[PDB]
């Protein structure tokens, strides 16, 4: 289950 | 970072991102809150991808050795787990401090307030995903009360294709789901959040409809795998 | 690391390695070596890959932001390249602190001195590699020497297709082509090392065979772009 | 110039 990955600007 | 211009400190965080040096990026972040002044829609981009980068190997540390020791299950995995816990925790409370002193209670237009409240659901999810004991309950809840929160804002105030109400909605259906053993909750917050998403798509510009249905089809695959 | 026990400081090596938690992985190594007894072959291996993932990941934000900063010629590039270098540079000086305090002077076996004068070689090519005023001739010299010394006894002492001997060459010809300006040097190196171990596999078994083979391929990959 | 990758165990 994902989430927002939010990893990139 | 209190002798570093905020300027400063925001164009090094962009530098660290370049870097993968994601320590530093929340360090020059923290430091940038600090100097008091609210945080532009950039900046709080800035603070969440550093934060989330940095709790993100804490998570997936964790995670590893969690398995490890419950497959045991000396004492130096769970020591060691122990360890990774108790600094995963300090970056939640840090993030979590950073929020309440003070960006939440000067956040007042929709886009920053549902912002920093879904921030504060997310990590107070990750402190909730390594609870056990007496608070675990009282975590759970707060996470529960910040998201519900952004939530209420979100649905006054922003069309449901909004990127940040739909990242709102995929991760609070994610705690539904994965935290509060509520998958009929997550599995319909996630439907009627992708279905009122799909019938406001016409009034989209080419580049807010790729903004928005990238995020859909980050419901729609969870959708697939809970269903 | 001085109240933990040696075992525990090797386990939870092998833990922070599973967990991708590398600078741990070097603090555990460190406590390892600090306790003042030898290394086996594969607590060698640790301290080394310990070293290096750490290493690695400062040597790449280095690379990042170097090139930011020349492409500019305000002072922030200058001044986060300048903080990144100086934490590489303090864990090339932690390592080689290691190495002649006192890993190098007890070691005896072939397998441990060439090791350990290897890993001394290639931390003083990382400094090389961010070096430019007075000392960096003097660095250059110091990896040159290293690797000199230890080619001298895997040449003595070792079979060619010994994957120690094989990954001193390795390096010691990415050494001579990057750092020391002499590709034909580093060419060269290359080829004789490759022709030596390919006339040698056939003393060796299935699994020493694969060892043996797989740098082999990463001497050609480099002769493929250096030719 | 590929040195040794010397990133996993
Ligand atoms: C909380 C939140 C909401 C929305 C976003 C976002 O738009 N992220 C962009 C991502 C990369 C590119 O497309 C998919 C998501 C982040 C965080
Ligand atoms: C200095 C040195 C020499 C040799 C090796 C080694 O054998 N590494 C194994 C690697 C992974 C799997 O195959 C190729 C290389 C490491 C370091
Ligand atoms: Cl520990
Ligand atoms: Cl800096």
């Amino acid at each position: 289950a994902g989430s927002i990955p939010g990893r990139r600007s | 970072m209190g002798s570093m211009e905020r300027a400063s400190l925001i164009q090094k965080a962009k530098l660290a991102e370049q870097a993968e040096r994601y320590e530093d990026m929340a360090a020059f972040m923290k430091g940038a809150v600090e100097k008091g002044e609210e945080l532009s829609c950039e900046e709080r981009n800035l603070l969440s991808v550093a934060y989330k980068n940095v709790v993100g190997g804490q998570r997936a540390a964790w995670r590893v050795l969690s398995s490890i020791e419950q497959k045991s299950n000396g004492p130096e995995v769970r020591e060691y787990r122990e360890k990774v816990e108790t600094e995963l925790q300090g970056v939640c409370d840090t993030v979590l401090g950073l929020l309440d002193s003070h960006l939440i209670k000067e956040a007042g237009d929709a886009e920053s307030r549902v912002f920093y409240l879904k921030m504060k659901g997310d990590y107070y999810r990750y402190l909730a995903e390594v609870a056990t004991g007496d608070d675990k309950k009282r975590i759970i809840d707060s996470a529960r009360s910040a998201y519900q929160e952004a939530m209420d804002i979100s649905k006054k105030e922003m069309p449901p294709t909004n990127p940040i109400r739909l990242g709102l909605a995929l991760n609070f259906s994610v705690f539904h789901y994965e935290i509060a053993n509520s998958p009929e909750e997550a599995i319909s917050l996630a439907k009627t959040t992708f279905d009122e998403a799909m019938a406001d798509l016409h009034t989209l510009s080419e580049d807010s409809y790729k903004d928005s249905t990238l995020i859909m089809q980050l419901l729609r695959d969870n959708l697939t795998l809970w269903t």
